[PDB]
């Protein structure tokens, strides 16, 4: 609860905005609105692109890439709001930039923000600006 | 028995006496030093291979041997898709099953059944002793079992270390050994984050622990003709190489045109590409996917023919989905992905990078 | 006591340390039952609006359906769908006017249908269920028209399309007791039976005033469809039931909801959805508190439950929260719903005890309805 | 703030859900997103129709008909929600009924909710 | 010490007193003026949004504006109109996406020109005010488009059309600084110059790399289009200033408005807008705090006020609140504004004293973004 | 004075001499048993009056004296609206400039000019006696000034309490002396919540301390042309009452066919209705405004023809923003509107509500 403290990642409950996958989410938590840690909402589309953070686990001590991915095409959730930014980086480096709305490659066109789901899809390496 | 099998299926691996005309080994088109790949020009120049006889053009790629053993044997997941096995596309289900066929392929080592292999093995003492040791006396006597433990010990042998080392830059990266340069690191990062780990990636997430830059599947991938390596196969200008749907029991429509997702390993050396080694250049392979998301004039070309890459051999099934990603891949991004695709080169084969 | 993010994170943790893989995607939400519940967000006279799909016994949001201005819900009995009708503008809550119904698929929640109602013809008012009602055999939405005059909409849903208009007297809401056939409450004191066809004059009768002209009549009565009973209560808890089972009206007697001396001291009835009706116990729940008689839209802090037969009081609860709507699922052992417009949140009560059980908060900005299907 | 207290009018501050003219409003005050107390916001259409209450001012001692109109074709503005219902009877008596969006008569049949202005059209009778 | 609220109830009672009749009508907003002040409101994502209108002298909300999904703002600096690019889609949040420019008279707030955005070519993105962009001449509107690549959409309001999509580089934002020309930050540290005609690919120039790869330059720069001032904050603190007044790219001394020791005890810009500037004053005013370097986009409770020509820090403001954004008035002793996304709250400060004067609350659902006019 | 020059005007509004063949005073049109309307049936019934000539018909229907006092002088206020004046079309100012008109007209009282006036003012020492008092010796000599007192006294007499007494039901409820049947509270409150509040009520807002039930403004509510009087006042078949735009001095075209909101004080006892007389109950009249909202095919009926409407006789500048009120007037809403217009029956007219009921 104090905002701008370091952030203190838990690998106890993923609702809450300091889960330590939730590094670099920008939005809401799609295991609050239907979906999981990671699956998205039903009547949602799940998007094809994604953003990257490397994430501290705290309990093996790893880092891990996670991809994140935003279910599109319903009005926000409004319920886990969420906004970390572990690594995150300005526009111009999109891969690690979270107010990117990444709905590309969402079926149906789907472009507008549901919620974000934060799976893991390595064990970083790392980054040079973020390890 | 393990390592007695391996040695002798890299005896066999070499030996010509394997093919018709005793011209051709496994190794003439798998040359190790060419990531198991053929280096030898012929009428369609790399594309593909030469057989036995001297004028047999194939009609796709030679691929390399190197990881081959990491893919499961062919199978269809339970979200009916289709997953491993080998050829590019899928017809042999192992590779214990794959290693009889180019002995017996007209087009490549010609000869003319089990019984003429069996002689061959026959006619080497060295192999009557290799053999009778690990599979019992007689065993080439029989050509069924001569042929099912030349194909055992072949297999055997691709699946040693040797093929599958796991010692390229990103392995030395992932254990913490070296670091990505900069440009190698948007590469990967890239690589991560756009469409190409849909496909080229063992896992959907989580870790994998032997990655090899596929996940095995089976796509369309909206590919054109290579019309000199298809004039030089002679299987004619009507033919259409339907992919995964030639395997003998595949019959569902959606499946032609697709094939197996090649590992990305060594792919900086094992040129050219696709299952018809349509594309000289590694750079050129990237661009073809720019092709579905690019609305730029330069995406609709082939930059190594300067003319528009050609319709699909197969226009069905293309997997849209994941290759009309809505982003396309500027040349900053190109060059990072060549750098990174370049990292998957095995130790041995680095000095080729040139 | 462990939550579902608890539970969530021991066993992605698991999953990581098993290697286990699984392919990120849309999921389903699980099968419509007894403890599903809908809580619809009007938010307040909000351009667009949301209704969260709950798992009232895990108390999860299971899914959730965007909508438009002040949509009405309706949620089949039977599971099999849900629908509403809604409202939406060219330019957010300017321009061209679109009303329309969409069904949707209960576990996918993709939209199976989308029908265009013409000329705009919703009734737009805070969100009152019986204003927009789904006949029986879930052919059939009705919608509540206000101007020019009350009328009726009639919207084929197994055809996808609207169908006509009807006219009817100066009458409100909407009771559908059969596939052609609707109730409505007059402004006389009556009510009024509606029988249509795809085409006439609709058969229009009306009963025996039922009230007098200063016993006011609230604008969220239960109606269980599948009971036919219609219960009604008054400004002062004084609780109008009425049989419809029939196909006609029978008033049943009345009861007070409060005692006397509760009366004398204050005790009112008051919120959005103030009261609900269990079918199968044949129970009435009421919101009640010490309130001004003007002060009956704000939320009360007691259930009063009563015996619908004999208007014996059972329980009264304390809620121990800011109560603007009860409902109850329909099931054996139900559970009460208790939503809090303030608090924004569904706080499920057992509804034999009173206690809180769990609660499901962030139901967006200003959530008043709480729809369960009776699925029995 | 006790919400089931008897309303208790001021004649003050217009921007309160006290103020005597709100005594039957329902939604938001318009002064508080641009227009004024009998006066619609820019860009909104005002509606003709209207219900009524009778409001006691304690400033005279006397009780006005306020018939409240609302400002429409914007979405709801969210600045001061107010909800009384003083005299408020339901749907059937529409004329003092409050939920109902009351827009019909504006302009460019202007129908979504921003605000409620609160006239005073009369004397109690 | 008397409110608006009791001012306007005195008024009110004294016309009923006087017997003084009068209009309901549609007001006019107050004439734009140096302290109109537009908050918008992105509403966390929200399908759509609010931008308000204030009178920032007044602390009044003197009107408002609907938009869509992250609309861009844009406010012409002469007063003469306001516009966005938005986006709405035909259910909500779902079906055929339209994006479209809106221009609004800024008195009666009404639209006064619609112009559709063909192929949907917006940037959605949390709202970053110079991803779209009015030329000096207030007569055409540049957009950035990211999919499938960088790219620069060209809309001519006064023909009210949409011209053609410019091809750029590796880029973000756009600053223009001529009817045909603007600058965009590249991914290689570079600005690009994007000078388009009517037909053919535009002329690019890059800058000198200006920054390394390692120096984070926010999504918020404050750019004066009258002053041809780029200002552009790195996370730590540091300032590049860019003056492109002649046409062509100049890089001013960079500047720190952090001081070492500050930094060394955990102090770093953070929140959204994090930069206002002053123009006539030329003056700098950094949103800063004690924070971890990834907390960037936490609000800040302090601000800090630096010569842009000096570096010297003339004033820090403990502000009171948790402020997200900032910018200021650009008259003569200028506001700060101080839009607490939190508190939804507009805290309206003397910007030379930083006392807080009034606020403004009631900011919808998660303001992010003031905008002013730059009107002397 | 004011008492004697109110005196001087009450004979010479029952003197049937300001009429050239003698036959008809401004009483015989305004009949004060009758609201001070016409109860004699011309060839167009009761929708325009007979003048002294018997046989010269009036285009428009002759409206109530009573509460003429309480309309101001005709204006255009700051909105652009014009407002108040006298007769339908406000082309006179007020009611000392209108008194002298039907005097005049040959279609009503028809003397040739002034003088002739005059010189039946000087025929009668009552006259002489009571015009001199007020207005000096010698003033019957004059005809301007004589025609002028003539003006004066009967404008007056106009403004006695006798004309605007405010005893009317309404009255009586609003003071706390009485209330009033469900029915007429119902009617009310639509009243006030309905469009007729729009143009029926003084004030746009707060509260008027002498309600006379019109907002003194010019609106076309898109009426139809009455044939049968438009045949009886022989003003032709292309003939088109302009309303307001036929004042002397308005050329706005914008003001063609727009009529000053009559006071629905005595509306009960004083149909036929409209400037044109065209619609006999009072019931009719309301139901016409169901014309612009309700959906149903028998809004666009007039219930005493079982025809349309018609056309309006000027089909533009109709007051269409509040006419389209987007809500129909049910039936009870009609009744309840009829009974709460008869509760503005002055104390003595409500013997006649009788028969109307
Ligand atoms: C004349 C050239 C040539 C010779 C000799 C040859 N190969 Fe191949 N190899 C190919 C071509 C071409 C393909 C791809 C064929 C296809 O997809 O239908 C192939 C494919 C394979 C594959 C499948 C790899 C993959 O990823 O799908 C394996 C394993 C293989 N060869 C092993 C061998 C062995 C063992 C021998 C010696 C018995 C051998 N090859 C001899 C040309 C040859
Ligand atoms: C939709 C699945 C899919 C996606 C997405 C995809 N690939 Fe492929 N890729 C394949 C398949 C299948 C082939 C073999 C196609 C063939 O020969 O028919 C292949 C071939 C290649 C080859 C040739 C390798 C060889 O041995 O010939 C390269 C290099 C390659 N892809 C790189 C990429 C990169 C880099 C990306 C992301 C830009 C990408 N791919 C995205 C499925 C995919
Ligand atoms: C032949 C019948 C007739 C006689 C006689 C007549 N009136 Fe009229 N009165 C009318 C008609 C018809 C109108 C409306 C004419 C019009 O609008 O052009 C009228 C209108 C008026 C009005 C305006 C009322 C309004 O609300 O606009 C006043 C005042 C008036 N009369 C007073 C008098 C006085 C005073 C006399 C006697 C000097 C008089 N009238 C004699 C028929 C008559
Ligand atoms: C747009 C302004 C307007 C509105 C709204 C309007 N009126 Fe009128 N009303 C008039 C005007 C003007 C006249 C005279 C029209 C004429 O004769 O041309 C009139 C005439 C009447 C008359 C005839 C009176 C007479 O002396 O002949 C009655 C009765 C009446 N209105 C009732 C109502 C009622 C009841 C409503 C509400 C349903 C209503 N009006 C709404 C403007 C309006
Ligand atoms: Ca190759
Ligand atoms: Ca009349
Ligand atoms: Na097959
Ligand atoms: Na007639
Ligand atoms: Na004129």
């Amino acid at each position: 609860t104090d905002p701008r403290a370091k952030w203190v990642p838990q690998d106890n409950d993923i609702q809450a905005c300091d889960y330590w996958r939730h590094c670099s989410i920008d939005g809401n938590i799609c295991d609050c609105s239907g979906g999981s840690l990671t699956n998205c909402p039903p009547g949602t589309k799940l998007a094809t692109a994604s953003w990257v953070a490397s994430c501290y686990n705290p309990t093996d001590g790893q880092s891990y890439l996670i991809a994140y991915r935003d279910c599109c095409g319903y009005n926000v959730s409004g319920r886990c709001p969420c906004l970390n930014t572990e690594g995150e980086l300005p526009v111009y480096r999109p891969e690690f930039a979270n107010d990117i709305i990444w709905c590309f490659g969402a079926e149906d066109d789907a472009m507008t923000y549901h919620c974000t789901i934060s799976p893991i899809v390595g064990k970083a390496s790392h980054h040079h600006h973020h390890h | 028995a393990d390592d007695a099998l391996a040695a002798l299926g890299a005896q066999l691996f070499v030996d010509p006496a394997l093919s018709r005309n005793a011209t051709q080994s496994c190794a003439t088109c798998h040359d190790p030093a060419r990531a198991f790949t053929d280096p030898r020009e012929g009428k369609a120049g790399l594309a593909v291979s030469v057989g036995d006889d001297g004028q047999s053009h194939g009609d796709r790629n030679t691929p390399t041997l190197g990881y081959a053993a990491l893919v499961p044997a062919f199978h269809r997941d339970a979200n009916g898709k289709y997953k491993g096995g080998q050829f590019w596309d899928g017809r042999a289900d192992d590779l214990k099953q794959q290693a009889g066929q180019p002995m017996l392929n007209p087009v490549q080592m010609a000869m003319p059944d089990r019984a003429a292999v069996a002689a061959r093995l026959r006619d080497d003492p060295a192999y009557r002793t290799g053999f009778e040791a690990l599979f019992g006396k007689g065993v080439l006597d029989d050509p069924e079992r001569a042929f099912d433990a030349a194909a055992e010990a072949l297999a055997a042998y691709q699946a040693t270390g040797e093929f599958s080392p796991f010692d390229s830059k990103y392995d030395r990266v992932m254990r913490g050994e070296e670091k990505f340069t900069p440009l190698e690191e948007f590469g990967y990062t890239v690589f991560i984050t756009w469409n190409c780990r849909l496909c080229h990636m063992q896992r959907k997430q989580g870790v994998a622990e032997r990655e090899t830059f596929t996940n095995f599947e089976y796509h369309n991938i909206g590919l054109p003709v290579n019309e000199t390596a298809r004039e030089a196969s002679g299987l004619g200008a009507d033919h259409v190489d339907h992919g995964l749907l030639a395997r003998p029991g595949i019959e569902d429509p959606a499946q032609s045109g697709r094939f197996k997702v090649p590992s990305l390993r060594n792919v900086a050396v094992t040129g050219p590409y696709m299952h018809n080694g349509v594309f000289t250049d590694l750079r050129t392979a990237i661009l073809f996917y720019n092709k579905y998301t690019s609305r730029r004039p330069e995406a609709k070309i082939n930059p190594e023919t300067g003319a528009p890459w050609g319709e699909p051999e197969v226009a069905r099934n293309l997997s849209l989905a994941e290759l009309q990603s809505g982003l396309m891949l500027d040349d900053g991004r190109v060059d990072a992905l060549v750098a990174f695709l370049e990292t998957l080169t095995d130790r041995r084969y680095e000095p080729l990078l040139e | 006591q462990e939550t579902q993010g608890q539970a969530a994170a021991r066993a992605a943790a698991a999953d990581l340390a098993a290697g286990q893989d699984d392919e990120p995607r849309i999921l389903e939400a699980p099968a419509p039952d007894a403890r599903r519940v809908y809580v619809n967000d009007p938010a307040h006279f909000a351009a667009v609006t949301q209704q969260f799909v709950i798992d009232g016994e895990a108390g999860r949001v299971i899914g959730m359906i965007d909508g438009g201005f002040l949509p009405n819900p309706v949620v089949a009995d039977d599971g099999s769908f849900i629908a509403h009708a809604s409202t939406v503008f060219s330019r957010i809550a300017r321009g061209e006017r679109t009303d329309y119904v969409e069904v949707f698929d209960p576990v996918t929640l993709l939209p199976t249908a989308d029908i265009e109602l013409p000329d705009a013809p919703r009734f737009l008012v805070g969100t009152y269920p019986w204003m927009t009602s789904l006949t029986p055999d879930g052919k059939t939405l009705l919608f509540y028209q206000f101007s020019p005059a009350p009328a009726v909409g009639v919207v084929d849903l197994e055809g996808k399309a609207f169908k006509r208009m009807l006219d009817v007297p100066d009458c409100y809401h909407i009771f559908p007791t059969a596939p052609d056939t609707f109730f409505m409450h007059c402004r006389d004191g009556s009510l009024a039976k509606v029988a249509f066809g795809t085409e006439g004059t609709p058969e229009i009768t009306h009963t025996e005033v039922f009230h007098p002209e200063d016993e006011f009549l609230i604008n969220h009565p239960a109606y269980s469809q599948k009971a036919g009973r219609l219960v009604w209560p008054t400004y002062t808890g004084k609780i109008h039931q009425i049989d419809l089972s029939s196909g006609d009206a029978k008033f049943l007697p009345a009861v007070e909801a409060l005692t006397e001396a509760e009366r004398a001291d204050g005790w009112r009835p008051g919120g959005w959805q103030q009261v609900a009706y269990h079918r199968a116990l044949d129970r009435i729940y009421l919101l009640v508190d010490q309130r001004d008689e003007w002060r009956h839209k704000t939320a009360s802090r007691f259930v009063v439950v009563l015996d619908a037969k004999t208007g014996e009081r059972l329980a009264k609860f304390e809620m121990g929260h800011e109560i603007d709507s009860i409902n109850v699922s329909q099931d054996e052992k139900p559970l009460l719903y208790a939503l809090s417009t303030g608090d924004k949140t569904l706080y499920i009560h057992d509804a034999e005890s009173g206690e809180e059980l769990r609660s499901v908060n962030q139901l967006g900005h200003g959530p008043q309805v709480i729809t369960t299907a009776d699925m029995g």
